[PDB]
């Protein structure tokens, strides 16, 4: 997260880090929805241009974290995979349009202070959240900078951006499953997802019942904070029939 | 699912986080 | 970089 702060203890108790056994090392965040169901990017598990293709015997995840290096003794919890699920039609030939991916727990992980879900959005709460202006908030362990990395998690509360805004930034192609966010050049503030960052949540406090839905996953951008680039993020909920099919059959 | 959202250092024991106002205020 | 993790996650 660049141009963020350190959170604050149980702040993001939903926040997961996806951590490669071998070597071990942090691949991407994530986020709890159930006690054995993370939900992340699918580029994070599956992209063939950088000979990416991890099995679930590669991966753990790490729920209820803090520090970023450190082994949260009493407080964390590890979290093996029992199975991968990639979206489909999620396309990494193109623009990494559908980037979403849903990870099976093999055993249910405890909930506590630290280890909490995230509510995932119905069609109204998105309506009425995901608007020009309205502002989410975006957490990871990724780089400080574009070109270094922080002790504790990081957090950033950046805007949503008028469509048109988040096509004329970029030469890349985007689709109704993308949404993008962050502040523009005249705004004076700045912020943004960085490397490290991919798969964690952009979320939303509704002020209508007072819980955090998850809108959005940290996706792709060009560079990091860049004055005149904007982050972009997968439409949780125009996937959501995807998700809770493979809830439903698995 | 029932819980979903609400942390428990947070909204259960009804203490705000530093910045959600932020949010809140852009909800127009 | 990271602190080794318990050997029974691996
Ligand atoms: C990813 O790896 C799995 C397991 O080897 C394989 O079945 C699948 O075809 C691979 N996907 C791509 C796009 O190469
Ligand atoms: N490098 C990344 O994964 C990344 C993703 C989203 C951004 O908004 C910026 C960077
Ligand atoms: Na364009
Ligand atoms: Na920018």
């Amino acid at each position: 997260i660049v141009e963020g702060s350190d959170a604050e203890i149980g702040m993001s108790p939903w926040q997961v880090m996806l951590f490669r056994k071998s070597p071990q090392e942090l691949l991407c965040g994530a986020s709890l929805i159930s006690d054995r169901w993370v939900l992340t990017a699918a580029h994070c598990l599956l992209y063939p241009p950088w000979d990416k293709n991890f099995t679930e015997n590669d991966l753990l995840v790490r729920i209820g974290k803090h520090s970023r290096t450190r082994y949260e003794r009493n407080i964390e919890k590890i979290s093996m995979l029992e199975k991968i699920y990639i979206h489909p039609r999620y396309n990494w030939r193109e623009n990494l349009d559908r980037d979403i991916a849903l990870m099976k727990l093999k055993k249910p992980v405890a909930f506590s202070d630290y280890i909490h879900p995230v509510c995932l959005p119905d069609r109204e709460t998105a309506a009425s959240l995901l608007q020009a202006g309205y502002k989410g908030r975006v957490t990871g362990w990724g780089n400080l900078k574009e070109t270094g990395q922080p002790s504790v998690l990081q957090v950033v509360n950046l805007p949503i951006v008028e469509r048109p805004v988040c096509k004329d930034s970029t030469r890349i192609r985007i689709t109704d499953n993308m949404f993008c966010a962050g502040y523009k050049p005249d705004e004076g503030k700045r912020g943004d997802a960085c490397e490290g960052d991919s798969g964690g949540p952009f979320v939303m406090k509704s002020p209508f019942n007072n819980r955090w839905y998850q809108m959005g996953i940290v996706s792709w951008g060009e560079g990091c904070d860049r004055d005149g680039k904007y982050g972009f993020y997968t439409h949780v909920f125009r996937l959501k029939k995807w998700i809770q099919k493979v809830i439903d059959q698995f | 699912e029932a819980d979903c959202g609400l942390r428990p250092l947070f909204e259960k024991k009804s203490l705000e986080d530093k910045t959600e106002r932020e949010l809140l205020e852009s909800y127009i | 970089d990271f602190e080794e993790i318990p050997e029974e996650y691996l």
